[PDB]
């Protein structure tokens, strides 16, 4: 996997395709 | 929180999965 | 025929944008 | 689901803010 | 909505969900 | 322009509508 | 079958690289 | 229109300058 | 009836976070 | 090929790496 | 063409579209 | 390298098309 700063939507997409079918969760801070 | 351990440092994938449900 | 996959790329980070700060939780199967 | 209601047919911004936290 | 800077391909996405099927126009200065 | 509107600077919903056909 | 939304979403990325400082205009249907 | 000619079939870099501003 | 190309997209975007600082390369055909 | 295994079906991060440089 | 940084995976998607049916290399360093 | 000469500066098309296949 990579090795740098993810942010935004690219911290997303990371989630959504490391995390696979059991989902993830995108809470900045909340 | 993720955005300071992933967006504002680096984090590895096993960090990246702590996010995952 | 269609695929679930490629939509669910697209759904995340719709939701990135739509939910801003308040942040969301994407469930697809278990 | 979010995948069944809005992959099947196109969701707008309005249908899209429901699935935020 | 989100509340922060959008920019490159990731303003144009952003006017693509918001605008949805009117369309819209992206010029940065034209 | 709209780069120095939302990019250059935040603008809500409503002003990224201002650039909708 | 296929799914003109997410096309759209890929076009009007393209279409950002493409044009440039020229850039567009997007319109689908009305 | 661009997307009954580019999403029918692989529009290139080429075919889709047509469409710029 | 589905659609290669837009698949693509997406399989480079996430070779490109798979990869990391490995890099990769890209064929479709010839 | 990727696009043959991975546009056909679902491939995960693991299958991927199969793939890289 | 755009003029401008294309960087992380926008250089990537970048390539995609030029180099199309031929493919292309993504290296940083190697 | 591609990063420097693409991303770290500005690089026209024919410069990006160094790196297709
Ligand atoms: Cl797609
Ligand atoms: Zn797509
Ligand atoms: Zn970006």
């Amino acid at each position: 996997f990579v090795n740098q700063h993810l942010c935004g939507s690219h911290l997303v997409e990371a989630l959504y395709l490391v995390c696979g079918x059991r989902g993830f969760f995108y809470t900045p801070k909340t | 929180g993720i955005v300071e351990q992933c967006c504002t440092s680096i984090c590895s994938l096993y960090q990246l999965e702590n996010y995952c449900n």
